[PDB]
RNA sequence: UCAUCAGAUGACACAACGUUGAGUGAAGCACCCACUUGUAACGCCUGCUCCGUUAAUAAGAGCAGGCGUUUUUU
């Protein structure tokens, strides 16, 4: 068909289109979904809708359009009714299962990875069929949350130890048959002789670091940032030219700092013969975050060094 | 499976055979040993569990 | 080829036959090419699923065989006839060395010294009960099939009492002296054949799994 | 190579293993790894058990243990002792007396911690039973003329009266006379243990293990070491606790008391590692980046390099940051004790056997580490994976309270729109006539002033109705609610 | 069946795909507006 | 705990339990009266039999 | 605390290759590939391997620099 095409919606229908363009975002959306196998497209605002009937004739498809019609009724249409677990599905970093178990959808800086946790039921029962079983259901929601929460790259997983090969080759398969319905480019492969799976990509197309840790999960324990900064400072003590020193800490961090260890901290001014030593707590800092600066009163300096930092 | 234990009784139904049908009997065969070995495919017990002491027996 | 030309005396049969006897009908489907592994080819099932309609709508239970397994259909079976008992059995195959001693935890054991030992030819001494030169090996010499299959059946007699009284695990230890080779293969084959008949199974090498 | 010991406060044991300025090997001790497992200890019974037929002892504050009765030694029992089953732990001594007694079981239930009388000793070659004489012969791996002419060695070797003993798996049994070393030497250290227990009636640690000494110089030393550095004085004669104990004395002239005037590790200016062992992207030694992160499911590092934007340089000079990485990884991989599933995102090049010659110096470095390595070829694309088991099989801390391990921020503007669907779903709910919920300040700060009508339409469909922490109650002073 | 619902795209019973407005999208330069080292393409970066 | 002397281990709990009768519940194995309620129940013969062939085998 | 149910030890042995191909894994060690082509500069240096040398030191080679000053560009 392409090829008679080739030569001339007909050609014809597509000149007016090609106008624009050449003379020349929500709607894209529409652009997303050009299969337009939907009937119901319900609008709760009717400006909304009435932009819809301005973009039904940039569209160019009034018969497909026929169908389109704002609704009161969010709830019929599961709008307000259904779609809402999926709604926060494309949020929740791990996703429960019909079949119990879960998935965990992480973003490591490196590369994106998943392991898929099994129902953690009560008991054990033939732990390997069960894998299998959990694992077919999981490879069925992948695909779903892997296009819904939009992204995709260099995804791995790790599945459920499956020892029978070839099971585990039909699980591969299932795999294989998980997108063909999306239209997105994909490359799946084989299962690691670790156990994992390589993947594929999502590039076609909201959040940032935690304000504590700067993004880091976890936090260093505050036993052990007590000699962690304690070696900072004695290491920029050493610096020459050095006259005092300022330290920005908060506040537990000073706590068992100065009271706790103030024999080190006294030690510390008799070996660094001369140069002077400041601790300022602060409320504002977080556990981890904090500064130095080594060239105000003793509980007043932090303004100061706040204004520069 | 299908043996009952009266012989008579398939040999009337030869006889009931119609048509004049050639009734061609086809029969196979093989030994103990290869017969347990082959017996041996998951299958279920030798309908003859009745107290039968072995699958040999 | 057992379809008639007209139901309506599939039917009126059906009718016919005793009450005590209670018939059920259980259809099937799957993918068209998926059915071609286990097997024109497109026509010849498209009416011939126009025969077999009939059956579909009168259908007590019909199933989706396209990721279907022989387990998934087993399992599937044992509920929809037998029915479904919370209290559920999980048969533990373990292979253990009576060097290293019997399973702390064991229902049932059972020494497989006398059976042929892979041990006698050299070649052997090193691979263990999952590589294949040893799984041949023994398949070969009958007495192990005999044994398999005798050990089977004894557990199959005594497996529906255990049932009863809501057992949540059975445990059959299986031991050679050093537990590489005899006791590792028959616990596989052993629980394979289990697994066949649908009830739970996990297998565990007790020697092997140490390193 | 180079030993590096700092102790200045004995709460972090700090020790390391430099090739010249550079460290290697990484041991700093986790206060709170509590190994208590084998640890020689002091107490008194707590509460004889005649229906568990235990005795539990006080060792320590958190529980007070467990003594199977099984477990007990001939000083525990009296005099006069009597055969009629003997299950009467009241009969075989009143609590209160003074004990005895290792770790024996880490304390991992509710269930009391497990200890034994019958003591151990952790001998390299060799592991003496103390008190219980019926424990004896070889272990498994040593086998053959080694069982057999060994066997003759011990036999050779003379033993007190009740003790038995268990020559270690590390049987090279070359040297009878190394075994007698080393055996009198844990004699000598257990006559030392009980004198020194016979101090005082308190609850006392006797002896424990710390990789200060047990890991350093079983696992951590090597004949190639050579300079060994100590800071603490106080444990330079604990550091000879072993100089010559362990059987070779060769490295008394290791022993270099640190004694400079500058703390050891700036000494050779280690520091700078040793924080890279922590912070979470390394800046690769040539220059560029070796950026990890763990999944938690898995770990997976990257390594965008040459620390550039625009300028002129090649794949070659790519596939040279993925040589000289390939060992810092290696280096980051001991350090911060990695163990399970390692992949990389290596910038794939042109150059097939640049793809051997990568691989080949990452397996180099394989081979010289202690720990047990599975390595894997490249991908397809180009994710190579990697597995190492853990060399220390040892909640910190693992999610921050605002990132949860997360460590992403929730937009404020999602944050409310999420809270506000929430909301309508809640009122719409059979009995509900009010709907009161706890929601971060600065969320609320924006939220109400641009959605004033927007919550009167809420309020008239239903008519009659940090970050992470948001929890909405649904109703059948806001400041003090 | 399909149906269309803040964007929504349920297909069927499930939702087959989502699509949600942020500040800001993926336009190329000039998608809706309008060998130096350096340039002015919106930055000097690139 | 299982007799470290032990070759073969036949677990036998699934049989009637005698318990069930507080009156033979304090009688010990060897006593008659319990003797007679195994006796009464078909299934220990059934077991005791078919394990007689599953060793003698 | 009686029941019941659920919850780091003798005497041994270890050939021939004709176990050869009856049946070739498991883990190491080696080599061996592939096919789409889409900031400087100097100051002084409380020092670290080494390498040279004689003179172990010491002088000296290379200089992740901790940072002073100077222009200054990243």
């Amino acid at each position: 068909d392409r090829t008679e095409l080739k030569e001339a919606k007909s050609a014809e229908a597509l000149q007016w289109d090609l106008s624009f363009r050449l003379k020349h975002v929500i709607v894209r959306a529409f652009r997303d979904y050009l299969r337009q196998d939907i009937g119901e497209i319900l609008i709760d605002n009717p400006k909304v809708l009435e932009l819809a009937r301005q973009h039904i004739a940039a569209l160019g498809r009034p018969d497909f359009s026929s169908k389109i019609k704002l609704y009161t009724g969010e709830i019929p249409l599961f709008s307000h009714y259904q779609i809402e677990s999926q709604i926060e599905s494309a949020f929740q970093r791990e996703v429960r299962l019909p079949s119990g178990g879960s998935i965990v959808i992480d973003s490591t800086e490196a590369l994106t990875a998943i392991d898929i946790n099994s129902a953690r039921a009560t008991r054990g029962g033939d732990i390997e069929e069960t894998a299998f079983n959990t694992n077919l259901e999981a490879a069925d929601e992948i695909a779903r949350q892997l296009r819904l929460r939009d992204l995709g790259g260099l995804i791995v997983i790790c599945f459920i130890d499956m020892t029978p090969v070839r099971h585990q080759r039909a699980v591969e398969n299932r795999l294989r048959e998980a997108v063909r319905q999306d239209r997105a480019r994909i490359q799946i492969s084989h299962i690691s002789r670790f156990g994992l799976l390589e993947m594929s990509r999502q590039r076609l197309s909201s959040h940032h670091v935690c304000p504590r840790c700067s993004g880091t999960g976890t936090v260093r324990d505050n036993e052990s940032l007590s000699l962690s900064i304690l070696r900072l400072i004695e290491e920029e003590a050493l610096k020459e030219n050095t006259q005092e020193v300022h330290a920005i800490v908060p506040v537990p961090i000073a706590s068992y700092l100065l009271n706790e260890k103030r024999s080190a901290v006294n030690a510390i001014e008799t070996r660094q013969d001369g140069v002077r030593c400041v601790i300022v707590p602060n409320d504002q800092m977080e556990t981890p975050h904090y500064h130095v600066l080594r060239v105000t009163l003793s509980y007043m300096l932090p303004k100061l060094h706040e204004e520069a930092m | 499976r299908n043996m009952p234990e009266s012989p008579e009784i398939f040999e009337q139904a030869m006889s009931n055979l119609p048509d004049a049908f050639s009734p061609q009997l086809l029969f196979l065969d093989a030994d103990r040993n290869t017969l347990i070995r082959r017996y041996s495919d998951t299958r279920r017990l030798h309908p003859l569990s009745s107290k039968n002491l072995s699958l040999e027996s | 080829r057992n379809m008639p030309e007209s139901p309506e005396i599939f039917e009126q049969a059906m009718s016919n036959l005793p009450d005590a006897f209670s018939p059920q009908l259980l259809f099937l489907d799957a993918d068209r090419n998926t059915l071609i592994r286990r097997y024109s080819l497109e026509s010849a099932i498209d009416k011939e699923s126009d025969l077999l309609e009939p059956l579909r709508s009168r259908a007590d239970l019909i199933v989706d065989t396209s990721e279907m397994s022989v387990h998934e259909l087993a399992e599937m079976l044992r509920t929809r006839l037998l029915g479904k008992r919370e209290r559920e059995l999980t048969m533990v195959f373990e292979s253990f060395g009576f060097k290293h001693g019997i399973p702390i935890d064991a229902d049932y054991v059972f020494d497989v010294r006398f059976l042929p030992n892979p041990h006698w030819d050299p070649k052997l001494r090193p691979m263990t009960g999952l590589d294949k030169p040893v799984a041949a090996f023994l398949d070969r010499h009958t007495e192990v099939h005999n044994f398999i299959y005798q050990t089977r059946s004894y557990l199959e007699l005594w497996l529906p009492m255990l049932e009863t009284n809501n057992r949540s695990y059975l445990t059959v230890a299986i031991g050679c002296t050093g537990g590489k080779h005899r006791s590792v293969y028959i616990a596989e084959q052993l629980a394979d054949y289990f697994r066949s008949r649908g009830k739970n199974v996990q297998s565990r090498h007790r020697t092997l799994e140490k390193r | 190579k180079r030993m590096l010991i700092n102790a200045t406060q004995q709460e972090e044991l700090r020790v390391a293993l430099v090739d010249g300025q550079r460290l290697y090997d990484l041991d700093i001790e986790s206060p709170g790894h509590e190994q208590k497992k084998a640890n020689i200890y002091k107490g008194k019974i707590t509460r004889i058990e005649p229906s568990l037929e235990a005795a539990f002892v006080d060792y320590g504050a958190e529980r007070h243990g467990f003594l199977p009765l099984k477990e007990i030694a001939r000083e525990y029992f009296p005099a006069n002792y009597s055969a009629h089953g003997r299950p009467n732990i009241k009969d075989v001594l009143r609590e209160g007396q003074e004990v005895i007694v290792q770790i024996d079981k880490e304390e991992r239930g509710n269930k009391g911690a497990a200890l034994t009388t019958f003591i151990s000793l952790a001998g390299s070659y060799l592991v003496l039973m103390p008190n219980n004489p019926r424990a004896g012969g070889i272990s498994r791996r040593i086998e053959g003329d080694d069982r057999t002419e060994l066997k003759e060695a011990l036999a050779s070797l003379e033993l007190p009266e009740g003790m038995g003993l268990i020559v270690r798996t590390a049987g090279v049994g070359k040297s009878a006379e190394a075994l007698q070393w080393d055996l009198s030497f844990r004699l000598k250290h257990w006559e030392a243990i009980k004198k020194a227990a016979e101090s005082r009636p308190a609850p006392f640690l006797i002896h424990q293990e710390s990789n200060v000494i047990v890991r350093a110089f079983r696992d951590y030393l090597r004949q190639d070491i050579g300079e060994i550095l100590i800071d603490n004085p106080k444990v330079l004669e604990l550091a000879r606790q072993h100089i010559a104990a362990l059987g070779r004395p060769d490295f008394s002239s290791k022993i270099k008391l640190y004694t400079g005037e500058i703390p050891l590790f700036s000494h050779y200016q280690i520091e700078s590692q040793i924080e890279s062992a922590f912070q979470r992207e390394v800046r690769l030694p040539s220059g560029g980046s070796i950026v990890i992160d763990s999944t938690e499911a898995l770990t997976a590092i990257d390594i965008n390099s040459a620390r550039a934007t625009r300028g002129g340089d090649i794949e070659e000079t790519a596939f040279n940051t993925n040589l000289e990485a390939a060992d810092e990884i290696a280096r980051q991989l001991r350090l911060r004790d990695l163990g399970g599933l390692i992949v990389i995102c290596f910038i794939d090049m042109t150059p097939v056997r640049h793809q051997r010659a990568v691989e080949n110096r990452l397996r180099e470095a394989v081979r010289q580490d202690r720990a047990r390595i599975q390595i894997s070829h490249i991908s397809r694309f180009g994710l190579l994976e990697m597995s190492r088991q853990r060399l220390s099989p040892s909640s910190s801390h693992h999610v921050c309270p605002r990132c949860s391990g997360t460590g992403t921020v929730r937009d404020n503007e999602s944050l409310s729109l999420s809270i506000l669907r929430l909301i309508e779903e809640e009122a719409l709910k059979e009995n509900t006539q009010e709907v009161h919920a706890i929601v971060p300040v600065p969320i609320a700060s924006y939220l109400l002033n641009e959605k004033r009508s927007a919550v009167n339409a809420i309020e008239t469909r239903q008519d009659g109705v940090e970050t992470p922490h948001y929890h909405v109650l649904r109703v059948r002073l806001s400041y003090m609610l | 069946m399909k149906r269309m619902l803040r964007v929504a795209l349920v297909d069927g019973q499930r939702l087959y795909d989502l699509d949600i407005e942020s500040p800001g999208h993926e336009q190329k330069k000039a998608n809706i507006y309008k060998e130096a080292a350096f340039v002015d393409y919106g930055a000097e970066r690139h």
